């Protein structure tokens, strides 16, 4: 995987590719690696697939029983501390490493969570197997005081180097953007320059070319 | 068998219009202990061709006196040997890619990664890749060790395919390589500050560049990071 | 410990016609997750309608191909110019892997052309030296991939007729040219989209008692 | 694999699959794993196919050099054990070859030799070899007398290894038939195990585990 | 990692580099190797991220209940609260912690906790893997009673020549001086003290 | 232990066991009955670990028989299999594994048909018309491939099962002492002395 | 000794015009001994159908763990289980054994009865999720399965050109693998029929 | 080592060493072969100018290279005992690898062969 | 390879050596002679390491024959079994070591007097009344402690020889497919047929 995040004027973006490999193997050509933990909490994920997926509901779902607990939105710092700590119990074996973003009360936040339970703050992070390729556009491109459609471009940008240079990362990019004061928009496929070109031939065969041995309808209902 | 004491980081490089341009620090590490500060590791042969190494730098020192003595030999008996009959990149590479290959079938390489830069006599922009192992290859950008996985990315954005390299001129080209080593400056652990740049030109030759320095840098906003989450001081 | 071998990843692809025979071959090369070159050719002419592909170890790769062609080059001064058969070089072909069995060439050879009555085709090797001639054949990374589609579209298996109760088999016929590289085409895109080791581009070698064509498309870059 | 051939009344008949694999991936299906050393002289080949294939080349040319020099074609006993000893030189090398050399000649008569990699040389009536040995065993045996039939020796080797084929998972493809008698061998087909087996199926009754 | 913690005439001064690694990449140029665990007690972290993080977040939650009861925790209540979770964990902690604090009655005081979960009270502390560049200069350069200005100087040189020859340790150097006036963060970019 | 083999015939099922208990380079017993009734019209054999084999056969034994005396019926050959499979399951991710092979030859009265089960020690269960464990199955497979029949009798089978221990006699490493033979039809289990 | 390569087997699914269909071989094995041509992959309950790779054991064992779940779910919601949510509850009962896995790789397929979609998904042996529009594939002889479905598949295929060309691409990805085959079944399903086909193939 | 090369041509076209060396044979003891129709006889002349000889003992000048071939010779008595010893070792060396004895044909040859490679190699006549 | 035994008595020696070459799960052949004449006098078994038995015995063979045919004299069977230990014994420190164990009987026709003689493949020469290689030893020699007598016929010794077999048939796990035994005496080699 390749996964970012970057802080800007008024909020946070993070972004990530759609690629989800099983040793050598594409398995899933257009997978979500943004999660949603709360409504304008969001979580991009990188590692052992399963993991990722299990430990950002797990935290997601006692972040809204604590916010329905405490009358309260809910913060990114207790994401944040919930995941690092449930993390570091299990020793680095829950191989998830996640970059955790969005707004609330306190204002726009923006971290990175390891598998084995290590925290780290900044304006722009990413993680992943194409961390080095996109690290290397932000280190390039970043700057202070960026606005909202500055932001995207960079961090799109940023999954663009590893989808193209990374052999772990390819196929669509991602977007979320966490506003102040706004709804956090969720742009699905916000990039899709990987698409599949017009086969030569059609492989739709005549009726009847496979040979058959035994038919029986199938009883579904009760 | 072999396991490499001091060591070189990344050399990178690309082509342009004209010519190519390879870069590569002045740093001879020791494992974390970054031991020796005034190593040159671009080496030209000749005034049209530049060889990069990365890896252990006994080695390096090794092939140092092979390509010396390589322009040695060339001489002999040569009354063309600063013209026709003069030493091509092609030349130096194909060589060093034997040894490299030999070596490894022996099992006793040189624990080293290359980068052959130049220009031949046609005019030719030459550009290729070696390692301890014998492989080989050639692209618009080549890059070692952590160069591979942050330089390329960064030079590819200036000449992704054949077709841009006619419109890259060498001041976008060196531009994108000195950039490029401030960001392994930021990221890897072994790098160093100094560095030296070399361009060879089909019209305007070989520029060597020594005692350069990384500038430029963004460290302002490092005062602003405080604590690793929760922390407000 | 050292290591005297690597993974240069990339696959390769043979078929043969009637009076042609074509091996194709993608561009990228490889290490771990890296992309070293994304048009590096691997496929050769080597003088008498030989056409030669070694996948795997590029080091060994080249080694082979370069011994091969010299060992071309002496059959010419040793024996008065006469023309290598594809059957006397896969041969020679054994000896030179075979002669390295006990340190081998970490390689997948594929060669074609026309044999003696000018009919397509096609030879394989293992790494040791093992051959067999074939109408069809895929090699490297994404072989696995590639050749149960060959079994299904060049030797049509497992189609019969249609309405003969699966009792008369599709019967088996040559292939154009034209339809040959469609086949050629849609292998490697389906390869690319699946493996990670593939993409960039796909360079094919046509044989034909005229000679030695060739021909080049884009591939996705991700 | 799985490789087979027996002696009896008529003279020698020799049975083999077809299949080639790395591990479980299937590489081939059409491998011909039967050397036609000369026209009295067969080689079967199981184990590591470079090692067989290039070895039983090289043993056909020796035995070419034999007849030239001595001017009289070479024993089958002499031929097995110039491979035997061969094969001794390179013991714990990692060679890996079970073969069987089949041939007829006029002091010794039909003669079967079982060689293998690490050095065994045994003459004998019945042999199997390869990963499917044991189910061609099982056939063979059950079914083998002296007084078989040219048309029915030959049946029971190509049902010999189809039996193996089925069972064993790395064996198949097709079968391929040899008869050697006093005149030399003589081949009897390529037999594709994917019409063989129904209509074995069909016509013998037998294979009733499968789904018909 | 590089880190320092030195005691002088008006209290205490910790410091550190900003260089995280995993191998040869660094994963965050820019860290904050100094955290609280109480006003005028902190920390300097070196080791296992991931284990000084977690540590430090017990301490804090330790000290901010033991205030709650008993009013301001000693230095060396801080310290001794360190000492038994990395001696008792110390099979499964990897963390060289340097404990700093400022009383009114004790002044500025310096413990020192290496792996094996020992505790040492001493005037200056160094640890990191670049700090055995610098056993020779600061056992050299080191003055009891120095002045804030010195004591900026002995940390700003001693780290610049650890970050020079650790290629473990570098980015900038943050400082946090600890006194009766307040606390006080310092940061020094590379070009100032890379050619010093 | 080693050979264990199950043929279903028509109307009945028939299982065959070794006989040879070995330890070291002795042959400690030449008389073994590798088997246990688990009710009237079900029999199970087993073969495995020294040890292992025993107890689980018995444990299995004495769970059964409890059903039926609670009960009062007898569980049909197809739950007993079921049973038993779940139990090698639970076991394989234990402690300590049982490391026993089992077949499972049955007459279910209800349905009035002859059944075999084949269950491995990881819970690998399957119905056969004809079963082995071990080398045994690389053999007899391919025999009864040729030679089954699914209307065969009693007697054919038994035929049949000559035809594999001739071959196993011939073609295998190690003495296995002969097999002691059962049938399993509509009557129950009864022994067959001279084999 | 390599849980999930000791029995062998495959599974494959794919999408259609107002259908889906899931198709697996019979073969179980121990190593290179073949045992049964008759060890069916595909499970349902309701209308909702699972089809399970891998550990033979473990095959068995899910497959009566669904059942009992499935069956649990009817009686308390008083309605059956859509293939979304039993996706889910698949999830959630293979993370559950995180650090003790059952090695399998399971496939649901079906129609939602209330919008009518076609739904496919995929997992690995610890719960993760892998939906697609296209097809979903598994086992031993994965990798031949991708490369014939990659290039065989296109959208919206009638239920009789489906069936074919699913019958295609598990067939000639069997005949690559020495681990599968013995026979196949396919299962075709539309909104309120399912055909259930045994498919010829070479039995070696 | 030693390297001469003592059989040469001369300009007549005759290796003089080789012919001189039939000289010798032609000095030394008769010897007549002659084969009837189911067997074969060598006969062998001994000189009489050395009475007190013990014939027990004394070196047989026919010699057995198997159990169905035999070896006569005339010539260098000396020079006989290396072609034997290396022929019996031959003769064993066959009935190792092709499991069968020397025809007298291929022994005849193999003698030959060795005897004439002594005729150009260097440092031997 | 597996079981070899050798018996002197007053008047010969008694080899018998086991028919079976087994390898993996498959008897490849149970009619197989592990023995060559050395001599007319003279008769050598052997059992160890595949190729490396027959590759050994044969090269000794030649070796015996060679030196017969120079030397127009047979070699006495202490001559012929120091030669045999020697080559063992350089065969130990070599890159590739013969792993051959060998019996020699033979008889002596100076001394009118039976020998057997047990060379291990490290080169341990032994003369014995009876001896025995591998496993066999372990119930053999006890069993010829008891009932052997050195003024012994060679009918009574074909009958202790009878009783060992038996023995080993009765309590070895695996199946040797029985022996081929050979006599040798004053009158040279033979073979039992009937055994
Ligand atoms: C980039 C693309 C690579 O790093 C990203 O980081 C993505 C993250 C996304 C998916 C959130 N990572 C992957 O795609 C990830 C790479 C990976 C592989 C193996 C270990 C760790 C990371 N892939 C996966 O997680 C796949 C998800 C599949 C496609 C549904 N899962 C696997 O590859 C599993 C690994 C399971 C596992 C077990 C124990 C510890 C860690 C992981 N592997 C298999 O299923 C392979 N095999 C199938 C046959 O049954 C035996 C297991
Ligand atoms: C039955 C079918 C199986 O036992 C037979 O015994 C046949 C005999 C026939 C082919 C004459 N045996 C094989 O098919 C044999 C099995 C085998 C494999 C490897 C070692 C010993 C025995 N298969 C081969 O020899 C294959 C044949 C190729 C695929 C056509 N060759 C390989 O596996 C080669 C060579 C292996 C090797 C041996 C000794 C030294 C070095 C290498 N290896 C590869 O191709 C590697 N691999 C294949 C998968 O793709 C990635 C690379
Ligand atoms: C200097 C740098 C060294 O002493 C400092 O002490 C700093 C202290 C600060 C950051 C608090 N130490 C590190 O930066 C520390 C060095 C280290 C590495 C490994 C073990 C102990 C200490 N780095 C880390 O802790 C990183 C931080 C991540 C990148 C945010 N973590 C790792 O390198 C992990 C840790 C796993 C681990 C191993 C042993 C004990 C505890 C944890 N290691 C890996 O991910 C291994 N990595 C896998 C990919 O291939 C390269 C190796
Ligand atoms: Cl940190
Ligand atoms: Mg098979
Ligand atoms: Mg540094
Ligand atoms: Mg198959």
């Amino acid at each position: 995987t390749t996964i970012v995040g970057v802080k800007f004027n008024n909020g946070v973006v993070i972004a990530a590719d759609t690629r989800s490999t099983q040793g050598p193997i594409v398995a899933d050509k257009n997978c979500a690696k943004l999660h949603r933990i709360s409504p304008k909490i969001w979580c991009a994920g990188a590692g052992t697939a399963a993991d990722t997926e299990a430990v950002t509901q797990l935290i997601g779902s006692n972040i809204e029983l604590h916010s329905l607990y405490t009358s309260r939105e809910p913060r990114v710092v207790s994401a944040l501390q919930m995941l690092k700590q449930h993390l570091f119990k299990y020793q680095g074996h829950i191989g998830a490493y996640l970059i955790v973003a969005g707004v609330d009360p306190t204002g726009s936040h923006l971290f990175s969570i390891h598998a084995h339970g290590s925290t780290d703050v900044g304006y722009y992070l990413s993680l992943g197997s194409g961390s080095l390729a996109a690290m290397a556009v932000l280190e390039s491109h970043w700057k202070q005081d960026l606005t909202k459609e500055e932001a995207i471009k960079l961090a799109s940008d940023a999954i663009q180097a590893g989808i193209w240079n990374d052999l772990g990362s390819g196929s669509n990019v991602d977007v979320c953007v966490m506003e102040i004061g706004k709804d956090a928009e969720y742009l699905r496929n916000y990039l899709t320059p990987n698409v599949r070109e017009e086969k030569q031939k059609s492989y739709k065969f005549p009726r009847g070319t496979t040979a058959v041995l035994k038919e029986s309808i199938v009883n579904i209902c009760d | 068998t072999q396991q490499p004491i001091v060591t070189g980081t990344s050399v990178i490089s690309m082509k342009y219009d004209n010519g190519v341009i390879i870069a590569a620090d002045n740093l001879g590490s020791y494992g974390s202990l970054l031991r020796f500060n005034g190593v040159e590791r671009l080496i030209p042969v000749g005034d049209n061709t530049v060889v990069g190494i990365s890896g252990d730098i006994s080695d390096m020192q090794h092939i140092e006196r092979l390509l010396k003595d390589l322009v040695t030999e060339n001489a002999y008996d040569n009354p063309l040997a600063d013209a026709e009959e003069a030493l091509e990149p092609s030349y130096i590479f194909e060589y060093l890619a034997t040894v490299m290959y030999q070596r490894r079938s022996k099992m006793n390489p040189l624990w080293n990664a290359i980068i052959v830069a130049g220009v031949q006599s046609n005019g030719d922009q030459f550009l290729r890749y070696v390692n301890l192992l014998g492989v080989t290859y050639s692209s618009p950008t080549l890059a070692t060790g952590f160069g591979a996985h942050m330089a390329n990315p960064l030079l590819r954005k200036v000449v992704d395919r054949e077709s841009d390299i006619p419109k890259t001129t060498v001041q976008v080209a060196e531009e994108a390589i000195v950039n490029a080593m401030r960001v392994l400056y930021y990221r890897d652990a072994r790098s160093s500050r100094n560095f030296s740049l070399a361009i060879i030109d089909k019209n305007t030759g070989l520029t060597f560049k020594k005692n350069l320095q990384v500038e430029n840098m963004k460290w302002d906003f490092a005062k602003d990071i405080k604590g690793y989450g929760t922390q407000k001081i | 410990q050292f290591n005297p071998y690597g993974d240069n990843g990339g696959t390769i692809l043979g078929i043969a016609g009637e009076d042609f025979a074509v091996l194709a071959g993608d561009t990228r090369n490889i290490t771990d997750y890296s992309i070293n070159s994304r048009y590096e050719p691997k496929v050769f002419d080597c003088g008498d309608n030989i056409v030669m592909s070694a996948n795997g170890f590029a080091a060994d790769g080249d080694a082979l191909v370069k011994r091969f062609k010299n060992s071309v080059k002496w059959y010419h001064f040793d024996h008065n110019d006469k023309k290598l058969s594809i059957n006397s070089a896969a041969r020679n072909i054994q000896h030179l892997l075979y002669g390295k069995r006990f340190f081998p060439y970490y390689v997948h050879t594929i060669i074609a052309g026309l044999d003696e009555d000018g009919k397509g085709a096609v030879y394989s090797f293992d790494p040791v030296g093992s051959y067999e001639r074939e109408q069809c054949r895929a090699g490297g990374a994404a072989a696995s991939l590639i050749m149960p589609f060959l079994d299904n579209q060049v030797n049509f298996k497992n189609q019969y007729e249609p309405g003969t109760n699966g009792k008369v088999k599709k019967p088996l016929k040559y292939l154009s040219v034209e339809e040959v590289i469609k086949l050629v085409r849609d292998s490697f895109t389906s390869a690319t989209e699946r493996h990670i080791q593939v993409g960039d581009g796909l360079e094919i070698l046509i044989v034909t008692k005229d000679g030695v064509r060739k021909e080049f498309y884009e591939l996705k870059r991700d | 694999t799985t490789t087979l051939a027996f002696r009896f009344q008529g003279g020698i008949i020799v049975a083999v699959d077809s299949r080639a694999t790395a591990g479980n991936w299937v590489a081939s299906q059409t491998v011909k794993k039967v050397i036609e050393i000369n026209p009295f002289l067969l080689g079967t080949m199981a184990g590591g196919a470079a090692d067989c294939q290039f070895w039983e080349t090289w043993l056909g040319s020796q035995f070419r050099l034999h007849e030239l020099r001595e001017k009289e074609r070479i024993s089958v006993a002499a031929a097995s054990k110039i491979l035997s000893n061969l094969v001794y030189q390179y013991k714990g090398a990692g060679l890996s070859m079970g073969t069987m050399i089949c041939g007829y000649t006029r002091k010794e008569g039909p003669t079967i030799y079982y060689v293998d990699s690490d050095g065994t040389r045994l003459k004998g009536d019945i042999f199997c070899v390869g990963s499917g040995q044991t189910f061609a065993y099982g056939v063979l045996d059950s079914n083998y007398k002296w007084d078989l039939s040219v048309e029915d020796a030959l049946y029971l080797g190509k049902r010999s290894i189809l039996a193996a084929a089925h069972r064993d998972a790395y064996s198949g493809g097709s079968v391929n038939l040899y008869h050697v008698t006093e005149d030399g061998w003589i081949y009897h087909g390529n037999h594709d195990v994917g019409e063989l087996f129904w209509k074995v199926k069909e016509e013998e009754g037998s294979f009733n585990n499968v789904i018909g | 990692t590089s880190i320092m913690a030195v005691t002088f005439k008006d209290g205490v001064i910790l410091g550190a580099d900003s260089r995280t690694t995993t191998g040869a990449y660094i994963a965050n140029r820019v860290t904050d190797k100094l955290t609280r665990v109480h006003d005028k007690i902190w920390c300097c972290r070196s080791g296992s991220a991931a284990d000084t993080q977690a540590i430090a977040d017990i301490v804090q939650y330790h000290l901010e209940l033991y205030t709650s009861q008993y009013g301001t925790p000693s230095t060396e209540t801080a310290a001794s609260v360190f000492k038994e979770l990395c001696y008792e964990n110390k099979d499964n902690l990897t963390a060289g912690i340097i404990v700093a604090g400022y009383d009114d009655k004790n002044k500025g005081e310096v413990y020192t906790i290496p792996l094996g979960g020992s505790v040492h009270k001493l005037p200056y502390a160094i640890a990191g893997s670049g700090s055995t560049f610098i056993y020779g200069y600061c056992d050299k350069n080191f003055r009891e009673n120095m002045s804030k200005e010195e004591t900026v100087d002995f940390i700003k040189h001693s780290l610049s020549q650890a970050i020079k020859w650790d290629g473990s340790s570098g980015g900038v150097i943050r400082m946090v001086v600890l006194t009766a006036a307040g606390v006080e963060r310092l940061i020094f970019y590379p070009d100032e003290y890379e050619q010093l | 232990m080693d050979i264990i083999l199950g043929i279903r015939v028509q109307d009945s099922v028939i299982l065959a066991s070794s006989k040879a208990v070995t330890r070291g380079i002795s042959v400690l017993k030449d008389s073994d009955d590798k088997t246990r009734q688990l009710s009237p019209h079900t029999l199970m054999s087993f073969a495995g670990e020294a040890g292992d084999t025993v107890q689980f056969a018995e444990y299995i034994q004495a769970n059964i028989q409890l059903y039926s005396i609670r009960e009062d019926y007898e569980l049909s050959p197809q739950a007993v299999s079921s049973f038993v499979r779940q139990e090698l399951a639970k076991s394989i991710r234990s402690r300590r594994p049982y490391q026993v092979n089992v077949l499972i030859g049955g007459y279910d009265k209800k349905k009035n048909k002859p059944e075999l089960y084949q269950i491995d020690y990881l819970g690998t269960k399957v119905e056969l018309p004809y079963g082995a464990h071990g080398y045994s199955g690389f053999y007899t497979f391919s025999l009864l491939d040729h030679h089954y029949r699914p209307d065969m009798t009693t007697e054919e089978g038994l035929d049949l099962l000559k035809l594999c221990v001739q071959e196993l006699e011939k073609r295998m490493p190690m003495d296995f002492k002969g097999v002691i033979v059962k049938i399993v039809d509509k009557d129950g289990i009864r022994q067959v002395d001279d084999f | 000794s390599d849980p999930s390569s000791i029995n062998g087997g495959i599974v494959v699914a794919m999408t259609g015009k107002d259908c889906v269909a899931i198709a697996c071989d019979l073969r179980l094995g121990s190593q290179s001994l073949g045992v049964s041509n008759k060890f069916e992959k595909i499970f349902h309950y309701g209308h909702v159908f699972l089809g399970i790779t891998g550990l033979a054991t473990d095959v068995t064992t899910l497959n009566e763990m669904f059942r009992y779940k499935t069956n649990l779910y009817k009686l308390k919601e008083e309605r059956a289980i859509e293939p979304e949510t039993f996706t889910q509850l698949v999830s959630s009962s293979l993370y559950e054994r995180r650090f003790g896995p059952y090695f399998v790789g399971p496939v649901v397929a079906g129609i939602n009865s209330k919008s009518g979609k076609p739904f496919i998904a995929g997992f690995d042996l610890i719960g993760c999720i892998d939906e697609a529009k296209d097809f979903i594939v598994s086992g031993t002889a994965s990798d031949q399965l991708f490369g014939m479905c990659e290039s065989l598949y296109e959208p919206n295929l009638e239920p009789e050109d489906l069936f074919e060309t699913i019958s295609q691409a598990l067939l000639n990805a069997a005949d690559r693998d020495a681990l599968s085959g013995w026979g196949a079944v396919v299962y075709i399903i539309k909104k309120d029929e399912v055909v259930k086909r045994y498919l010829k193939m070479r039995q070696d | 080592g030693y390297d001469r090369a003592l059989s040469i041509f001369s300009p007549d076209g005759h290796i003089f060493q080789v012919e001189y060396a039939l000289e010798a044979v032609k000095r030394g003891t008769c010897a007549v072969g002659v084969k009837g129709k189911n067997c074969v006889v060598l006969g062998c002349e001994r000189r009489s100018t050395l009475k007190l000889q013990d014939t027990r003992i004394t070196p047989s000048k026919v010699s057995k290279i198997d159990s169905h071939v035999v070896l006569s010779f005339s010539g260098l008595n000396a020079d006989s005992r290396i072609l034997i010893e290396k022929a019996r070792v031959e003769a064993q060396s066959h009935r190792l690898t092709l499991e069968d004895p020397v025809t007298v044909e291929y022994l005849t040859r193999y003698v030959a062969g060795v005897q004439q490679r002594y005729t150009q190699s260097g440092g031997v006549r």
